[PDB]
């Protein structure tokens, strides 16, 4: 499992637009501005990369 | 003009109805001159054209034996290909082989052919260069690599450039009366009112041999390729051919349409105006 | 994508017809021994190593819930 | 691969009422080679119908010609009925003196 973070910074103003933890179930902060992410592994093979 | 000689072999399996049926045919310019059929009462290669070079019953018996051997080979190949393609032993499948040579008006080779198809789809064909082969399937590629290792294209090219052309020339010389004739077409234009403001002009070319003809409608002396209906050249049933080409024209403007006919029999192209 | 591709080895030798034998292509060996396949002939079970990665990348994004691809092996002799 | 037959129905000569002629059904470009062909006069099947040997094209298809002697006249309809493995039901193509 991994985490994905999308933030914005501009003119001294920052927002956590999106936080996800694909592969792990938990409560993430609500996404802002109706933003979504395609956060996933491309496959679930037992061995990396 | 341009003549051809083709040999076709076709084996059609008939599950639950006996062994596969084998047919072998030879054509000069789409004119049959030999035919073997296993379903025949007395399986034997039989001439079908008086212009053939008959050489005694011994040659016919030899050809009969050759075609029986080819029948056995084609049965074996049919079973092999049915097994490879994972097909049930209940359906009917066909195996076709075609080899021959095309020759120009001067009697010089143009294109040799040696192809095999399974169920009507190309299986393996000798290319125009007469050196390589085209094979799409894995079995076709196995046989292709076998032949390339064995240098079969060399022998096939030697035959196609040699005995094939010699026999084609001999047949054409023995058959000047039919194989080398040119019947000009009989042409006429018919008018059919198809609507209150449109009609159909149909140009008929009848009784022409060979089958290579060209019919073209021109409006105001220019080609009318748009909406020009055609029918495939068809046999009249007496060694000649028929064809027609139709166009749809505004009523009262038929005077500005010309049918153009090109055929070897015609010394000059014909122009028809209804 | 698939970790193993089932394949049919087609016999090149004449007189064998086109007899097919089972085989497998294990694309990614992965740490540890490969999945034992006593049913397969040891010569037709192939652990594939792809330096260029065209085959691996082709079958790493293979659509999920898709029919198994049709594979066929054969013996090859380099010719001009 | 399977190909449907292509059917043409015509006469050897331009039709003239009261004049003896041949009616031809030319079937071409079908695969496999098993095909049923009948010539119909007013729906009924003509008995004495001849045909040529199965022929072979360079593109792996087959063709046949079915011919029968007839005297065209008005009020008499002629058609060709063809059945092939690629046809759900037999297809009948009508004969027109100008086609
Ligand atoms: C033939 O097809 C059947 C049905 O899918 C399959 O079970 C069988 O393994 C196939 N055989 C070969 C030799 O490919």
């Amino acid at each position: 499992p991994f985490g994905l973070e999308w933030r914005r910074q501009h003119l001294g103003k920052g927002h956590l637009l999106l936080a996800a933890t694909p592969g792990l179930n938990g409560q993430m902060p609500a996404a802002q501005e109706g933003a979504v992410a395609f956060a996933a592994w491309d496959d679930d093979e037992p061995w990396g990369p | 003009g341009s003549h051809s000689m083709r040999y076709f072999y076709t084996s059609v399996s008939r599950p639950g109805r006996g062994e596969p049926r084998f047919i072998s045919v030879g054509y000069v310019d789409d004119t049959q001159f030999v035919r073997f059929d296993s379903d025949a009462a007395s399986p034997r290669e039989e001439p079908r054209a008086p212009w053939i070079e008959q050489e005694g019953p011994e040659y016919w018996d030899r050809n009969t034996q050759i075609y029986k051997a080819q029948a056995q080979t084609d049965r074996e190949s049919l079973r092999n290909l049915r097994g490879y393609y994972n097909q049930s032993e209940a359906g009917s499948h066909t195996l076709q082989s075609m080899y021959g040579c095309d020759v120009g008006p001067d009697g010089r080779l143009l294109r040799g052919h040696d192809q095999y198809a399974y169920d009507g789809k190309d299986y393996i064909a000798l290319n125009e260069d007469l050196r390589s082969w085209t094979a799409a399937d894995t079995a076709a590629q196995i046989t292709q690599r076998k032949w390339e290792a064995a240098r079969e294209a060399e022998q096939r090219r030697a035959y196609l450039e040699g005995e094939c052309v010699e026999w084609l020339r001999r047949y054409l010389e023995n058959g000047k009366d039919k194989l080398e004739r040119a019947d000009p077409p009989k042409t006429h234009v018919t008018h059919h009112p198809i609507s209150d403001h449109e009609a159909t002009l149909r140009c008929w070319a009848l009784g022409f041999y060979p089958a290579e003809i060209t019919l073209t409608w021109q409006r105001d002396g220019e080609d009318q390729t748009q909406d020009t209906e055609l029918v495939e050249t068809r046999p009249a049933g007496d060694r000649t051919f028929q064809k027609w080409a139709a166009v749809v024209v505004p009523s009262g403007e038929e005077q500005r349409y010309t049918c153009h006919v090109q055929h070897e029999g015609l010394p000059k192209p014909l122009t028809l105006r209804w | 994508g698939p970790a193993v591709i089932e394949c049919w080895f087609v016999e090149d030798a004449s007189g064998k017809g086109l007899a097919k034998r089972p085989g497998a292509l294990l694309l990614r060996q992965g740490p540890g021994e490969p999945p034992p396949r006593p049913d397969l002939d040891p010569e037709l079970y192939l652990s594939v190593h792809d330096p260029a990665g065209a085959l691996q990348a082709a079958f790493r994004r293979y659509p999920r819930g898709a029919p198994a691809p049709h594979c066929e092996m054969s013996r090859f002799v380099p010719l001009p | 691969i399977q190909r449907t037959p292509k059917i043409q129905v015509y006469s050897r000569h331009p039709a003239e009422n009261g004049k003896s002629n041949f009616l031809n059904c030319y079937v071409s470009g079908f695969h496999p080679s098993d095909i049923e062909v009948d010539l119909l006069k007013n729906g009924e099947r003509i008995e004495k119908v001849e045909h040529s040997d199965l022929s072979f094209s360079k593109d792996w298809s087959f063709y046949l010609l079915y011919y029968t002697e007839f005297t065209p006249t008005e009020k008499d309809e002629y058609a060709c009925r063809v059945n092939h493995v690629t046809l759900s039901q037999p297809k009948i193509v009508k004969w027109d003196r100008d086609m």
